[PDB]
């Protein structure tokens, strides 16, 4: 058995050639046959590349599918980008009883400028602490593309128990997200420090909120 | 014994066939023909195949006839007593058919085994 | 036209059985391998069980092996899935595939079936307000549950952002950028419905 490596996203502009990897684990990648789907958000997967780099009928010539062997890698190039391009890629290959799928690569095509966020911190409601929980919210928005990693810091440690995060949706005309913090009534006044980072295309925003 | 085909290379196996061509082997996108001839008025005999991958199609009891279409035995061969049997050695997949009687008229077919990109095919006559 | 028409999943407690059904038109059914894909909120496509022309090979992985049963009928052209005992890393998308296997590819997909499993329970959500204003929605379920403002005053300005799971139930905040001179100059009420409970909060932001 082996395992297919693909990276996360991708990032590029519009008119420009991208070129998707496909890393193979163990075995020559060039014994198998591969394949790449296009899947995108809320909609079945379509076949894109079916053989090695035969395209069947109905997919654009822009597409082309090619094995690199020096690395062992199967490479999905799209010249001349267009906006539908902009959902996941799937790697596929097959090898006597098991269908080995890869991680999957999140295409984001560059049609808006970069933007970051802007956070909106609310500490826990008075009838919560009435009623002994506590809840912190963090609101992100006004932020392209979608690659956003959020963390939660107390005192300057990064805490992980408790945090809910959902994931960015288009809204406005840039993506949207929220985070939500979980603490104990009598925890969230022990220390007066709370701080949610949000790191979004190297830029670490940072908004802070304290029981005082 | 088995008057078929083996394209498994494990060297330990219950099964004795006629032919036996190991597929590992060849070369990629090749293809390997091994034909089966049988010419007796009375049948007795047991036809299989030994592949270690993949068998297209489902093999002996729907055949490829010699892009074609499937069509199924028991109607190509035209008798009603054909029996199936099958058996699994790890990743290697063993079907056969054994045949009783005779036949109205002569028939033939085909089944591919196909391991990776390696791709061989069988073919079976059986003369009236 | 080829169509994989898939349906028989949704809701339901852990430990219960499924089966979910496929009904493929526009081609031979007899005549082609088909398939069974899994995709998990955030995990990816993931292949789950494969079933040969007339059922003479079948596939799983190591990891659902004994657990689910892959089936196919030719009297109905339909592809089966039985998936028994439902965990709670089961829940996700599942497609039925016809597939190639001369080529090892997926030639067309079906339409898709949610399946959820959770030991959840249909409860009214819990109200909070947040000094932007903002109205937090916690521990609801099922969905959807809305959050006008002044019910319904203002179009422009309200913000509502999408649910996250935290301890097996929904929980949203909603958001609405106010100008200096209107609050709390003026008294703003936060309407929550939820129709599955048919319950209707209002609650009011001041400090």
């Amino acid at each position: 058995q082996f395992v297919l490596s693909q990276p996360n996203s991708v990032s590029t502009n519009l008119g420009s050639t991208v070129k998707l990897s496909c890393k193979r684990s163990t075995g020559n990648i060039g014994s198998n046959y591969v394949s790449w789907y296009q899947h995108h958000e809320g909609r079945s997967p379509t076949t894109m590349i079916y053989r090695d780099d035969q395209r069947p009928d109905g997919v654009p010539d822009r597409f082309s599918g090619s094995i690199d062997r020096s690395s062992n890698s199967a490479l999905l190039t799209i010249d001349n980008v267009q906006t539908e391009d902009e959902a996941a890629y799937f790697c596929h290959s097959y090898s006597t009883g098991m269908y080995i799928f890869g991680g999957g690569t999140k295409l984001t095509v560059l049609g808006q400028p970069k933007s970051t966020p802007t956070l909106t911190m609310f500490p826990p409601s008075p009838e919560e602490l009435q009623e002994n929980k506590a809840t912190l919210v963090c609101l992100i928005s006004n932020f392209s593309p979608s690659g956003v990693t959020v963390a939660w810091k107390a005192n300057g440690t990064p805490i992980t128990q408790g945090v809910d995060t959902s994931n960015p949706t288009k809204e406005d005309n840039k993506y949207m997200a929220s985070s939500f913090l979980h603490l104990t009534s009598d925890q969230w006044r022990s220390h007066n420090s709370f701080t949610c980072q949000v790191t979004h295309e190297g830029n670490t925003v940072e908004k802070s909120l304290s029981p005082a | 014994v088995i008057h078929g085909c083996n394209f498994s290379s494990n060297v330990s196996s219950k099964h004795t066939f006629t032919d036996s061509l190991d597929i590992s082997l060849v070369d990629d996108s090749a293809h390997i023909s091994c034909n089966v001839h049988l010419s007796e008025p009375k049948y007795n005999h047991l036809v299989g195949l030994n592949c270690p991958g993949d068998i297209i199609p489902d093999c002996f009891f729907q055949v490829y006839q010699p892009p074609s279409n499937i069509v199924y035995l028991d109607s190509q061969i035209n008798i009603g007593d054909i029996e199936y049997y099958e058996d699994a050695e790890g990743d290697d997949k063993i079907k056969l058919f054994g045949i009783v009687g005779s036949i109205p008229k002569t028939t033939s077919f085909t089944c591919i085994c196909k391991k990776d990109k390696k791709s061989a095919y069988m073919t079976v006559t059986i003369d009236s | 036209e080829v169509q994989l028409v898939e349906s028989g999943g949704g809701l339901l407690q852990p430990g219960r059985s499924l089966k979910l059904s496929c009904v493929a038109s526009g081609f031979t059914f007899n005549n082609y391998w088909m398939s069974w894909i899994r995709q998990a909120p955030g995990k990816g496509l993931e292949w789950i069980a494969s079933i040969s022309n007339i059922g003479g090979t079948i596939y799983y992985p190591d990891s659902v092996k004994g657990r689910f049963t892959i089936s196919r009928d030719s009297a109905q052209n339909t592809l089966y899935l039985q998936m028994n005992s439902l965990r709670s890393e089961d829940t996700a998308t599942y497609y039925c595939t016809r597939d190639l296997r001369m080529s090892d590819y997926f030639d067309y997909w079906g339409q898709g079936v949610m399946v959820t499993v959770s030991s959840a329970e249909t409860t009214a959500p819990s109200v909070y307000p947040l000094a932007t204003l903002g109205c937090l929605v916690k521990g609801y379920f099922p969905e959807p549950v809305t959050v006008t403002w002044n019910s319904g005053a203002l179009s422009s300005g309200v913000h509502t952002f999408p649910a996250v799971l935290q301890s097996g139930l929904y929980t949203l905040t909603s958001s609405v950028t106010v100008p200096s001179s209107t609050w709390p100059s003026q008294t703003v009420t936060c309407n929550v419905a939820h129709p599955a409970s048919s319950t209707k909060v209002d609650k009011k932001i001041v400090p």
